[PDB]
């Protein structure tokens, strides 16, 4: 694409500069270019990819929520008609958000997932696939909403199955997958009991494995375990 | 909103 | 342009939604479209225009400073050669920043300034012209740098002359103009004494006029006066 | 950096 003429290593270097400068759209474009070189991504590079797009879509999701809330208020009884503008602009933001999700899902399908054989890579990418279908589900209101939800579910479930077989219960990728799948259950699938069960079982199995870890690994795992606890506290 | 990573 | 088919009022409404959603690039594009309708801007609309572009260029300036600092470190003795990437990416951000500045200066020249006859509008737009030439000066390193600096100076000076004749010393536009012109002197023109003199005289003349104001006007004026004081404290 | 508005 636009990044076709830039060296892979230069794209990676510039993604890191973009991160330092908090230029996440640039970072994402650099990492898209790197993926399109066709080589597999290292661990560091996978995390650059995920950071970039998470920040871009995160901003779009926050904006969408603002606009949706305004739109909902406009449609209450007693609200003065303001014309089509709120809907139009929410739709604009929504369409851009869907585009970013489609771009990420496209990179995963062409061809990151199919070349990912190690558990750490494959689970990472399947978690991403679940996440970006979850973002699509957040804004879905039509005939395909069930199918979008099921696509998220299926990706998370495959990641979960691999992670349970191939990773220790304290592995940060495994933990973060479970955190997010739990939120999927609560917020998307209308399954709060499943969400709570998953978060609690994940926490407790991780706590039992902390004894095996170095100081630095312990720090990494306990950080995510605290997020599980934070959600459990929100939900109970 | 709940925490995700 | 791209906004040619949207009603002026709809552009303004959407700029306000974009602000609520912290979508400043969208806000700026909406307000550019509104300006290009060719009608003068009200006070509220002028402030929408300025907020939008200030936030966009502010982000670009912060990113530029990060990248310039990295570039400067790369050029120190002992620094390992990293190739052209840091320079390239700083240049990319710089070019986009220059483009935004040129866009704003273009709106002012075609035709906001020439139609602005009231002091509050004319001073506001000339202050903007000074500000965006100042941003161009921050990144200027070539043959035109002196001319860019002089363009900022000239715009600020015209605004200053009108403001002193036509506005009270507590007028927020007058105060904010003086604040920014003072920073121009300190940071761009290598004139710290002029910067300090201007900030102090502006503060003291405003303090002497506060007695004439309502509670709400007093709040507005004293907020900006505190910024003058903050700079004076930084500089002395 | 100094304050501007
Ligand atoms: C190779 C690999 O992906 N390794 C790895 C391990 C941990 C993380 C990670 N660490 C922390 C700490 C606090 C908050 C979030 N994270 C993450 N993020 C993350 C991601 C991007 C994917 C899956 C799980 C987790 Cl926890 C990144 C990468
Ligand atoms: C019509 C008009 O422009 N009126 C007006 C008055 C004050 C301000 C203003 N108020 C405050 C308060 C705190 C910080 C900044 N500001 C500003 N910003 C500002 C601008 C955008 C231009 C000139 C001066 C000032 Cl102070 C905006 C508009
Ligand atoms: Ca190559
Ligand atoms: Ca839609
Ligand atoms: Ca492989
Ligand atoms: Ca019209
Ligand atoms: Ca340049
Ligand atoms: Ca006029
Ligand atoms: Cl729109
Ligand atoms: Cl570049």
């Amino acid at each position: 694409g636009a990044m076709g003429s830039m060296e892979r290593a230069s794209l990676i270097q510039k993604a890191k500069l973009a991160e330092q400068a908090e230029r996440y759209e640039d970072m994402a474009a650099f990492m898209k270019g790197a993926v399109e070189k066709g080589e597999e991504l290292s661990c560091e590079e996978r995390n650059l990819l995920s950071v970039a797009y998470k920040n871009v879509v995160g901003g779009q999701r926050a904006a969408w929520r603002v606009l949706s809330s305004i739109e909902q208020k406009s449609n209450e009884e007693g609200s003065e008609e303001k014309g089509p503008e709120v809907r139009e602009y929410r739709e604009k933001v929504e369409t851009e958000l869907q585009g970013v999700c489609d771009t990420v899902l496209g990179l995963l399908d062409s061809h990151l997932i199919k070349e990912a054989g190690d558990a750490e890579s494959r689970v990472f990418y399947l978690k991403m696939k679940g996440d970006y279908y979850r973002y699509l589900a957040e804004v879905a209101t039509g005939d395909d909403k069930k199918r979008i939800i099921d696509s998220a579910r299926s990706a998370y479930q495959e990641a979960m199955d691999i992670s349970k077989k191939e990773m220790p219960p304290t592995n940060p990728i495994r933990l973060g997958l479970a955190l997010n799948f739990s939120v999927f259950h609560y917020e998307i699938a209308n399954s709060p009991e499943e969400a709570i069960s998953l978060a609690k079982t994940t926490f407790d199995e991780a706590m039992a494995d902390l004894h095996t870890l170095s100081e630095d690994s312990y720090k990494d795992s306990t950080l995510i375990m605290q997020l599980l606890r934070d959600n459990l506290t929100l939900w109970t | 909103f709940p925490a995700t990573v």
